[PDB]
């Protein structure tokens, strides 16, 4: 199977580019995985504070990256597809009333919501010898909803 | 009995031990030599450039993104990752036991998928993965005795020439120059100027 | 038995004893932020005073590399002295590493550290573990690093933890951005455009390639070294707004001195800070493991924990399979033999034979004070091998003397030692003389001779001198047994 | 590959191309893994001579036969190229661990050489009516079943030294397989070559 | 694809790793085969078509 | 011929800063390859309508 | 002759592989021989034979 699976990606290396930006951004991953399913493990909060998003949320960032390093498991996700994401929810009355579309929401977020890279002060080749090298640092992401706004 | 045979053929015992004696000589001329085999788990090192960005921004956009997917790799016992300003610097451990060439495949195939991912300067850039199991035969060192050449150009020299050369000798896996620093164009900006021209 | 029980627990042991290898490998670390031309100041003046020492022929200098943690830090660098031939040196490498430290003990600019070329390839530099303590609650790295010096604090408390040191480092100067997004976009600006100005202005904007001399080249657009040294090098920076008007960098962003990590390390998808410390000299690298653990456990939160690499990972991993493995090779050894004696008691003889050897080998390394390497560990293999050769032939001709010949078995003990005592004695005079040269072996890979030499003289002399006598006691001993269960 | 040979080749290269280099540049070879593996070679070599010659000396002393050195002589040197022949074949390489371990190898072999020859001297002066060729078969008639219990009790001993994993584990099956390949030549050796020869 | 369907624009910090960003209209608004008519677009002229 | 393909990728990622943009963009590409031509298969049309 | 220093020259196919086996055929005829003669003194336990 390890050949098989490298055969495959030499193949699929090739028409990757071929493909539509948006397909090849998400990414095109070949697994050795036989699809048929071997064992569920459900994970469930008796309490039922936490909800349907924060239980699959935990056992994403905690419980898959473990049970992906076990030798034997091909696959390991979870049926919720429910992991974190800023949702922006347009509403298509007030865009219409402001008179902004949704493609400018799409530049301004895309634009505004980025990190980009800074070079440091005081670096070589300078002819008047500074004391000290230092990184400029930004923080382009924002974090919460309230930024987002 | 089994040694009466031999003592009572003297001849028998000689040709064996000269056989045997062939056999010693022809393995001892086709033995590999080297200063340590293989004790080392095998590793890969997964680097990724983002020139003029930090630290933070590294371990999170390229850093991130290339360790997730890494992931899952079979024969994985741990993976560690590095960020320094404009560079990320990834090492695979790997099962002791599995072949380099295996693991640096599989580390490539997942790398593959994750590139696109990345900001666009790291995909400029590229990523590179490689196999750091193999040991220092020898390090040489290329000087300038007199201060004709500088530093850049005694790395270009060696890039170019004598690189290439001992890279053809048989037995030599490759040869790397530490200088990192390679011809460029470099365009100075005057930002006095910039601003006097608009 | 009991004294040998002693013994290996009053041995320290190691992994590799540590060696000559011709190179001092010196880390040069200046302040944190330090610019490359005092590293390089500083690494000029090291050269020149190791140019007085005799013994140093030549030294390869690194400068703005650091080689604790690989990554290029214009505040560190990394000195190789090339030693001279071993031949032609008197002074050995941990005598001029001590000079090194005493002519810069003194309090300077920079911290230098004088250790030994490792050994063997894939250990550790100098013998530190890897211990790394994953963040999973995604703390801030300024408060990871105040827990991880509560953990140095408890660990620098406990003798087993010599020299506990993390790699953490937030100490580094950084120049803090601050967007002013209100002034951005009422300037009519994209933030992209402005982050490529200061990418080329301050930074490397790296836009194309050329071709020269048949290869191609980057080309590389940064402004000049005298406009980019100041916090105030945001001033002349002007980037155009939409409405076609020049606009200083200045009027919406702001450079504000902090300080932060210039490593930043994750390990197994987290954040993780990396602990090196070394065992105390009584306790082995075992013990150092599990004490740091253990404080680590109690210093740190329940967030942290603790993930290991390199020399902990083989500790952990390596002697779970040796006692099965041992286990084996001996019930597998005495069912040889007793197929070969056709007798369950009788190699209970060899076996009881084997641990004079150790003995002896464990004796003398003890003497001459030696630890517990693993090139010890192979001696004791071929020491236990030797011994066990001896024991057989010496209890074969007993069985004989006893069957064949008739004799009491009193008689056919002593007439099967004075049989097997010349052949004993021509081996180990053979090969102690043989091996002796090694316990006085030259510089180059000096340390593993000796322990290995010496290991072997020891467990030689003591197989040869004290086996001897022994084993025809055993034999009478278990054939009186088996005399007695027969009546 | 062989280390040795490739650094001598890249030095020689490196010659040849300082033929052709600019006014001022140098070139120099700092550190050379080749140097520890090359000493570690020499070291073994004195290493068996003088056991060669001390076999002789101790030979020559107790069984006061000059014709019975040339035994030993014969003896040992064809079981260590049995031994290499066997490393080859199964994929080692002559590196410093192994090297050690030849180093231990040695006593092995001159331990069944020696033991061999004296059991058949022994026998040889207990009876004056017996000849040579009935002393060397009633020497081996004892002791051939000891030698295959001592060569299986050896490898019973260096096998699961080798099961052991790690890196302890491989540095200890390095000389654990070598000296278990050393007891099955020396071994048979013994059996075959060294009463015909005695 | 940013009204009706969900428009994945970039990441976002979030715990330590990557989360995506994803613009949509509000349920309401994707709701019926009438979707089309509350949704407008900018020419090139600026005029809301 | 397996292991040689292998091998030839790890080397070509292995050196990935050395290549210039545009193969980037486009890909190179590794296949194992024969310079043995088994047969060569002619198809033709009879009515000469194609 | 013609070429000179500047120029090599190299092999391929059915060239590089008679250039390169050159000296094989006589290498395994002299060892053949080498093992005839050992094995035929092993059986008859001669020599000269």
């Amino acid at each position: 199977p390890d050949q098989a699976a490298i055969d495959v990606n030499n193949r699929i290396s090739a028409a990757t580019a071929k493909l539509p930006e948006a397909v090849k951004k998400l990414g095109v991953t070949v697994r050795k995985s036989s699809s048929t399913i071997l064992e569920v493990v459900s994970v469930y909060s008796e309490d039922s504070s936490m909800n349907d998003i924060d239980i699959y949320n935990y056992v994403s960032l905690n419980i898959l990256d473990e049970l992906k390093r076990i030798p034997g498991v091909g696959d390991a996700s979870a049926i919720g597809n429910k992991n974190y994401s800023m949702r922006i929810w347009l509403e298509p009355d007030l865009l219409n009333k402001f008179g902004v579309t949704a493609n400018d929401v799409i530049n301004a977020v895309n634009d505004q919501n980025a990190q980009y890279a800074t070079g440091k002060i005081g670096e070589e080749p300078v002819v008047n010898k500074s004391p000290q090298v230092i990184s400029i640092t930004m923080q382009g992401r924002l974090q919460t909803p309230q930024e987002f706004e | 009995m089994f040694s009466k045979f031999f003592i009572e053929r003297p001849i028998f015992a000689s040709v064996v031990a000269i056989i045997i004696s062939i056999a010693g000589i022809i393995g001892l001329a086709n033995l590999p030599v080297e200063q340590y085999p293989s004790l080392t788990p095998p590793t890969v090192q997964v680097s990724a450039t983002y020139t003029g960005a930090d630290a933070q921004t590294i371990a999170s956009t390229v850093a991130t993104p290339i360790e997730d997917a890494i992931n899952g790799v079979d024969n994985m016992i741990y993976m560690d990752s590095t960020s320094s300003p404009g560079q990320m610097k990834l090492t695979v451990y790997f099962n002791i036991g599995t072949d380099p060439d295996q693991a640096a495949i599989d580390v490539n195939n997942r790398i593959s998928a994750a590139t696109a991912k990345l900001p666009e300067a790291v995909k400029k850039l590229g990523v590179t993965v490689r196999k750091s199991s193999s040991t220092i035969l020898e390090v040489v060192s290329v000087y300038s005795e007199d201060s004709s050449m500088n530093d850049i150009d005694i790395y270009n020299y060696v890039s170019l020439n004598i690189l290439d050369e001992l890279k053809r000798i048989p037995g030599v896996g490759d040869a790397s120059a530490i200088g990192n620093k390679n011809y460029s164009m470099r365009i100075w900006l005057e930002p006095d100027l910039l601003n006097k021209f608009g | 038995i009991g004294f040998i029980a002693y013994l290996f627990k009053i041995v320290p042991s190691s992994l590799v004893p540590s060696e000559d290898q011709g190179v001092i490998m010196s880390i040069i670390n200046l302040p944190s932020g330090s610019s490359i031309h005092r590293t390089i100041e500083e690494v000029d003046t090291i050269n020149k005073n190791a140019t007085q020492m005799k013994e140093i022929s030549s030294s390869v200098s690194l400068i703005g590399f650091d080689l604790f943690t690989s990554s290029l830090k214009e505040n560190a660098a990394a000195v190789f002295f090339i030693l001279k031939d071993w031949s032609q040196r008197e002074a050995s490498s941990d005598q001029i590493i001590a000079q090194l430290f005493g002519q810069y003990a003194a309090d300077r600019n920079a911290l230098s550290y004088f250790l030994n070329l490792p050994p063997i390839p894939g250990l550790s530099l100098t013998g530190g573990f890897e211990m790394y303590a994953q963040n999973k609650s995604g703390k801030d790295y300024d408060a990871i690093q105040q827990d991880v010096n509560k953990m140095l604090e408890l660990a620098r408390t406990r003798k087993e933890l010599a020299n506990v040191r993390t790699t953490l480092d937030t100490s580094f100067p950084q120049y803090k951005l601050i967007i002013d997004r209100d002034k951005m976009k009422y300037y009519n600006l994209n933030m992209q455009d402005v982050f490529n100005t200061i990418s080329a202005t301050i930074g490397t904007y790296y836009v194309n390639d050329f071709p020269m001399l048949g290869k191609n080249f980057q080309v590389n657009i940064r402004a000049l070294g005298d406009f980019r040294n100041t916090q105030d090098a945001l001033k002349n920076i002007y980037i155009r707004s939409s409405d076609n008007k020049m606009i200083p960098l200045n009027s919406f962003l702001t450079l504000v001195r902090s300080a932060g990590p210039d490593d930043v390390k994750r390990f197994n998808l987290f954040p993780a800070a990396l602990i090196q410390g070394d065992p105390a000299p009584g306790y082995t690298s075992g013990q150092a493991i599990d004490a740091i653990a253990e404080v680590a456990k109690q210093s740190l939160g329940d967030e942290y924990s603790i993930a290991w690499s390199g020399s902990a990972y083989q500790e952990v991993s390596s002697k779970g399979a040796g006692a099965y493995a041992f286990v084996l090779g001996m019930i597998f050894v005495f069912l040889i033999l007793a197929a070969q004696y056709e007798r369950w008691l009788m190699p209970l003889a060899v076996i009881t034979a084997v641990p004079f050897a150790v003995f002896g080998s464990i004796l003398l390394v003890a003497l001459r004070g030696f630890d517990n390497d693993i090139y010890f560990q192979t001696g004791l293999l071929l020491l236990i091998g030797l011994s066990a050769k001896n024991a057989i032939l010496i209890i074969e001709f007993a069985m004989e003397e006893r069957l064949k010949k008739g004799k009491s078995i009193f008689e056919a003990a002593i007439n099967a030692a004075k049989l097997r005592f010349r052949p004993i004695i021509m081996t180990s005079l053979a090969f102690t003389f043989g091996v002796l040269p090694m316990i006085f072996a030259t510089g180059a890979g000096s340390a593993s001779r000796h322990s290995l030499g010496t290991g072997l003289i020891g467990g030689m002399i003591a197989a040869s001198t004290l086996a001897i006598f022994f084993v025809p006691l055993f034999f009478y001993l278990l054939e009186n047994f088996n005399e007695w269960l027969d009546k | 590959a062989n280390a040795v040979n490739t650094a001598k080749l890249i030095n020689e290269k490196m010659q040849e191309l300082s033929k052709n280099f600019p006014q001022g540049l140098k070139y120099q070879i700092p550190y050379d893994t080749t140097i520890f593996v090359k000493a570690s070679i020499k070291e073994v070599i004195k290493t068996f001579v003088e056991a060669l010659a001390l076999v002789l000396v101790v030979m020559y002393l107790f069984l006061k036969n000059f014709k019975s050195t040339i035994i030993p002589m014969i003896a040992v040197p064809v079981s260590l190229l049995g031994t290499f022949a066997v490393l080859y074949v199964l994929g080692f390489s002559i590196n410093l661990l192994t090297l050690f371990a030849l180093v231990l190898a040695i006593g092995i072999v001159v331990d069944d050489a020696i033991i061999v020859v004296e059991n058949i001297d022994r026998i040889l002066h207990e009876d004056s009516n017996i000849s040579v060729k009935d002393a060397a078969i009633k020497a081996m008639n004892e002791v051939s079943s000891p030698v295959i219990s001592i060569v299986l009790v050896l490898c019973a001993v260096f096998i699961p030294v080798s099961f052991i994993s790690g890196f302890v584990g491989e540095i200890q099956r390095q000389f654990a397989l070598t000296l278990a390949i050393s007891v099955a030549i020396s071994g048979f050796v013994a059996l075959t070559l060294t009463p015909s020869l005695s």
